């Protein structure tokens, strides 16, 4: 992970959009909100989230 | 089946269905909507704080 640490939620989301990045690991509330007001809903999380360390 | 699905279900949403549409909630450079300057609509939107 430390090999290519990002910086900033919006920057990581853009990198996912273009294709430089393939997966993002972050809080559950922030990612749920990001997916909520994403235009077109192209990005989708996995399940209900809270996978680890609820 | 697929022609029916294309000509029946997935119709472009040319209707906004009021002001609760998140597209109008968070606009962009594509959807440009406006009202007549200095009118009741302007007063109403200016008064409402959300």
């Amino acid at each position: 992970m430390t090999r290519f640490n990002q910086r900033g939620v919006e920057d990581a989301l853009v990198s996912l959009k273009t294709g430089k990045l393939d997966a993002f690991i972050y809080d559950a509330a922030v990612l749920n909100y990001k997916a909520g007001r994403d235009e077109g809903c192209k990005l989708v999380t996995i399940g209900s989230g809270y996978i680890f360390a609820t | 089946a697929n022609l029916a699905a294309f000509l029946v279900l997935d119709r472009p949403e040319e209707r906004i269905t009021g002001i609760n549409d998140p597209r109008l909630r968070n606009p962009s450079d594509k959807f440009i909507y406006a009202t007549v300057k200095q009118s009741s609509v302007d007063i109403y939107f200016r008064r409402q704080v959300e």
